[PDB]
């Protein structure tokens, strides 16, 4: 019905660069919000960067200025520039979209996640 | 023509639509939530499957949301 699915990661050294791209397909009429969250082993999926439509952008204060996120709206698509990498941004990197859609009850919004994809730097 | 438009639920002016639409459809969650309503414009009523109703009507926002 929903299907995100992932690409882009990888092993690189610190201070090197990656771009994590998320492509959405499927019943995504009503694409309303999507966002990269990270977990590395003993964490939770901890905030990363989001986008809200209409909303200006959000970021974690641990990656301002090194990470930026990004919305294709005619691909249904968004990718993460990974600028500077260090240590602490090891982990698997999740894509989450919240699509909103409208039923003779009402409109919700449900949450959708992605298959997650490595980032390791070393 | 202008119709109402999804997700916004709001009016729009439609160049080369002639019709307002209300479609709907049962997804998944046709259970707990409801029939899935979209509302359009089109240039011509919209062919639709079996299990998805439709309903066109001519006038300027005829097709607002049940």
């Amino acid at each position: 019905q929903v299907q995100l699915q992932e690409s882009g990661g990888g092993l690189v050294q610190p201070g090197g660069s990656l771009r994590l791209s998320c492509a959405a397909s499927g019943d995504i009429g009503g694409l309303k919000q999507m966002g990269w969250y990270r977990q590395a082993p003993g964490h939770q999926r901890e905030l990363v960067a989001v986008k809200r439509n209409e909303n200006e952008a959000n970021y974690t204060e641990s990656v301002k200025g090194r990470f930026t996120i990004s919305r294709d709206n005619a691909r249904k698509m968004v990718y993460l520039q990974m600028n500077s990498l260090k240590p602490e941004d090891t982990a698997v990197y999740y894509c989450n979209a919240v699509v909103g859609n409208w039923y003779t009850s009402g409109y919700y919004e449900d949450t959708y996640w992605g298959q997650g994809t490595q980032v390791t730097v070393s | 023509i202008r119709c109402f438009i999804t997700p916004d639920i709001t009016s729009k002016d439609c160049p080369n639509g002639h019709v307002c639409y209300t479609k709907t459809w049962c997804d998944a969650f046709c259970s707990i939530r409801g029939k899935r309503v979209d509302l359009g414009c089109a240039a011509t009523c919209p062919t639709v499957k079996t299990g998805v109703d439709i309903q066109c009507c001519s006038t300027d926002n005829c097709n607002p949301f049940p």
